[PDB]
């Protein structure tokens, strides 16, 4: 499910594409998950040990991000297409 | 009260030696299913060669289950009492058995002699696979 | 096939 | 009643987002298979024999009224869940289910409609094997028909809907932006908890 | 991979196919979904299994099965399959030798493994659909030695028939030997027991 | 038994009566064609049905290795000894457990009963 | 057994090995060879064929078991069958001389003229009753 069912799962979803003017489309490309990370009160990542989410009552769990193309036509022939990279 | 403190003296139990039979008991019974298993494979082959009629209002595979079971029964049942004739007057079973404390003779006999036909909604085992009860067994085999 | 990330690369944004 | 056998027992088939079952044989002109003998073709295989052909006589009975294809996709587009009020829009839907909804695994592109035509008269065909007694009814538990959903087709069963949501959501708040005819920001678009 | 391996081989398209032509031959479906027709079943259910065993383009877990009598070759690779390993059997015989034991003898300090076992083309993963057309000697000692023949075909052999139970069944010491609803009663204790 | 197609539209021919002439046509609706019906046989259905299962039986099962294999009974044909025996198995193939052969040599696919 | 064969229900699908709808436009002919013998037998004297009979034919084959093991005879069907419709129905059938008990139908010659027939015969099969 991870390695490919995610990837997959973003990548057929369809593109969005909107308009009122200035089109935008959006395409979610590539998928990045770190480790269990805990962020403390101050903000801080470090390793989330399973023990400590046992004791904690956290969730052990790891953050999810993606490269999101934004691909923006102002009805003049041209496209800036910006990529955000770990969404 | 007076039973139970006279069970102190007297004592009852149940063990191996009391579901253990002679040996010459155990080569009637197995004499006995031999002769089921080979009757049986009669009746298939009386089947096979459209030899076998069916019975007034059975189809003819109710005519055969119905004389493989009722050979399987008498078969069951003749173990079980040849079984029961082993039983000494010291076996716990008979002991247990006869007071109507617990158990019954079936229990005996599937105990000692044979556990006896496996049914399913009050039939033989069916064929779950393709015309199998088990990957193990040849298509088409209606042994016991 | 989904990339994995070291705890290195992770910047600093959750806490902005 | 008294003509309602005479011609014989015949085939029926319920598709998904339709109200009502519609004839098969009504189905394969829908797909662009006029003639009969290219849908029999498709149905049976071995045209020397007869009780196949006995099978599928009223079926074709029922549905000879309907010789077109735009014909039959106005008939299926009449019947739907939301049903055209114009006849364009009739076909149209009924196009986009036979599409789209129809035996999906087979193919959603247009250019396969052919396979599903053949899985569909193998469909059939299978129901006639199961109506001359040549093949045994299938059994509901038996094994080999099951399949056991773990933790990673049911996460990606959550995930496939919750993504949606998400994209849904973005959709929204760049759209509230556009209409206004200001740029958003991509990082306050999504949101996170809606997976999370 | 298996769309394109039969691809390579005589297997016709239904796009490039009269109708006339499927009456006489088998049916190919993957995943449920009929890709073609095959001619000569036989031999290409010889060469797909000989690509499962050798781990070649087919994979452990895909599960081919030939229904013979409706001329029908069912190749499943989806998730959610039940499967089980079984030794493979050639003319009465495994194919499993002393060779491979005396290398599982030493599993550490010698990197051989199930895998390698797998990869020997010796103990394969069979589905409960594929074992419909499987005949599958109980164990090797006796089911498979000649005798008054009872049958002399089999495809594969159990590795053990105590391996049929599950978790809390298997801690049952001589679990044949008891009443059946006696051994789910143990089945549940052992889930209530202290340790 | 006969099933008959047209020749323009390849569509059903429904068997039809010119009283006319009184002679059987199987013509086509909707298409205007008609041809001489000879068959003389319009509906049949074998409600005793003892329908040939040699007929229904595929030579291929002679590969099945969990089918039983026999050497009581040769094939008729080539005279090989090993034959694959087993039953209908089906409805219209009624309740009879009788035992359909198959020759177990390969390219005699020969089908007999006993 | 007698009185259980009077009391169970037996229809005409029970009793049948199979039919089939001829045509044979000529009543004096026959399409089948062995039919031609006893037809002729019944049609030395006309019987409601001086008109123009309907030029269809609904040829039943009865089974000799299921005749003689619930009791009946040739004539008494073909009675029924004549109660059940009048004479809307023309019915003839062979002398009981052969297992091959046939037994032929045509609509009346005062009269679809063809799946009519089928009609009558999805009828007759299953609700009448013997
Ligand atoms: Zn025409
Ligand atoms: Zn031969």
């Amino acid at each position: 499910f991870i390695q490919m069912s995610v990837q997959r799962i973003v990548e057929d979803a369809p593109p969005i594409d909107l308009q009122a003017p200035p089109r935008y489309l959006l395409k979610f490309e590539q998928i990045y998950l770190s480790k269990p990370t805990h962020w403390e009160r101050d903000g801080a990542p470090s390793p989330m040990m399973p023990n400590e989410a046992r004791l904690r009552n956290l969730t052990y769990s790891a953050p999810l991000y993606v490269d999101i193309t934004k691909t923006v036509i102002k009805e003049g022939e041209e496209q800036l297409q910006t990529q955000h990279q770990k969404t | 009260t007076v039973i139970n403190n006279w069970l102190l003296i007297e004592g009852h139990t149940i063990g191996i030696g009391d579901s253990i039979a002679d040996s010459k008991t155990y080569q009637d019974i197995q004499n006995t299913i031999k002769k089921a298993k080979q009757d049986v494979i009669e009746v298939i082959e009386k089947a096979h060669n459209n030899e076998l009629e069916p019975t007034p209002g059975n189809t003819l595979r109710q005519t055969f289950e119905n004389q493989v079971n009722r050979i399987l029964n008498d078969a069951r049942d003749k173990t079980g009492s040849s079984a029961q004739k082993s039983l000494s007057e010291y076996n716990n079973f008979k002991s247990m058995v006869v007071s109507g404390a617990k158990g019954s003779k079936i229990n005996i006999s599937q105990v000692i002699a044979v556990v006896g036909q496996q049914n399913v909604e009050g039939k033989r085992i069916p064929f779950g696979f393709k015309h199998r009860t088990l990957p193990h067994f040849i298509k088409d085999d209606y042994g016991p | 096939g989904v990339k994995l990330l070291d705890i290195s690369e992770l910047d600093m944004v959750g806490a902005g | 009643g008294a003509k309602k056998s005479a011609i014989g027992q015949r085939i029926v088939a319920t598709l998904p987002y339709i109200k009502q079952e519609v004839p098969i044989i009504i189905v394969f002109r829908a797909l662009g298979f006029v003639s009969d003998r290219d849908i029999l073709e498709h149905i049976i295989y071995d045209f020397e024999d007869p009780e196949m052909m006995e099978m599928v006589k009223p079926s074709l009975d029922e549905a000879f009224v309907i010789q077109e294809q735009n014909v039959a996709l106005n008939f299926i587009g009449s019947r739907g869940a939301k049903p055209g009020v114009t006849k364009e829009k009739r076909i149209k839907y009924a196009k986009e289910v036979l599409q789209k909804e129809m035996l999906p695994h087979v193919g959603v592109s247009d250019f396969c409609e052919t396979k599903k035509a053949y899985f569909l008269g193998y469909m059939v065909h299978r129901l006639l094997l199961a109506a001359l007694g040549r093949r045994e009814l299938d059994d509901r538990d038996h094994y080999g028909n099951k399949r056991l959903d773990l933790a990673g087709p049911l996460l990606a069963f959550l995930f496939r809907g919750m993504f949606k949501n998400l994209l849904k959501e973005v959709r929204i708040y760049a759209q509230k932006f556009i209409d206004r005819g200001k740029d958003f920001n991509l990082e306050l678009a999504i949101k996170t908890r809606i997976i999370s | 991979p298996i769309l394109e391996f039969l691809e390579e081989w005589s297997m016709e398209n239904l796009e490039e196919i009269s109708p006339a032509a499927i009456a006489d031959a088998t049916k190919i479906f993957v995943n449920g979904c009929w890709v073609g027709i095959h001619k000569d079943p036989e031999q290409l259910m010889n060469t797909l299994r000989k690509l499962r065993r050798q781990m070649d383009i087919i994979v452990s877990e895909v599960s081919m099965i030939r229904d013979i009598r409706e001329r029908e070759i069912r190749i499943y690779t989806d998730a959610g399959r039940i499967c089980r390993p079984l030794l493979i059997v050639e003319k009465q015989k495994l194919l499993l030798k002393k060779r491979h034991i005396d290398q599982l003898k030493e599993r550490e300090y010698n990197n051989y493994s199930w895998q390698d076992l797998v990869a020997s083309g010796v103990v394969e993963y069979i589905d409960t659909l594929e074992e419909e057309t499987v005949m599958l000697a109980m164990t090797p000692d006796d089911l498979q030695e000649k005798e008054v023949a009872y049958c002399s075909t089999y495809t594969h052999c159990e590795i053990h028939p105590s391996m049929i139970l599950g978790v809390c069944a298997s801690i049952i010491p001589f679990p044949d030997h008891n009443q059946s609803p006696r051994n789910t009663y143990q089945s549940a204790m052992g889930k209530q027991a202290m340790g | 038994v006969g099933i008959r197609f047209c020749q323009e539209c390849n569509n059903m021919l429904y068997p039809k009566e010119d009283k006319e002439n009184r002679i059987l046509l199987y013509a086509c609706r909707n298409c205007d064609y008609q041809q001489e019906a000879d068959n003389s046989c319009i509906y049949v259905n074998k409600i005793t049905h003892e329908v040939d299962e040699l007929t229904q039986i595929i030579a291929d099962v002679s590969q099945d290795p969990t089918l039983p294999r026999t050497e009581d009974h040769p094939c008729q044909k080539c005279g090989h000894k090993e034959a694959v025996f087993f039953q209908s198995h089906s409805a219209r193939a009624e309740d009879a457990m009788r035992l359909y052969y198959v020759c177990t040599a390969p390219h005699c696919g020969h089908r007999w009963t006993e | 057994k007698d009185i259980l064969c009077r009391l169970e229900h037996t229809t005409l699908r029970k009793v049948t090995a199979n039919t089939a709808i001829y045509y044979d436009p000529n009543p004096q002919s026959t399409v089948v060879a062995e039919d031609q013998e006893w037809v002729n037998v019944y049609y030395e004297m006309p019987d409601f064929d001086v008109a123009r009979i309907s030029p269809w034919l609904l040829r039943v084959e009865l089974d000799r078991k299921h005749m003689t093991d619930r009791k009946l005879t040739m004539e008494q069907i073909a009675e029924k069958i004549n109660a059940g419709f009048g004479d809307d129905l023309n019915c003839i059938f062979n002398d009981d001389n052969a297992e091959k008990l046939v037994l032929r139908i045509r609509i009346m010659n005062s009269d679809d003229d063809d799946v009519f027939l089928r009609c009558i015969e999805s009828n007759m099969l299953t609700d009448m009753t013997l």
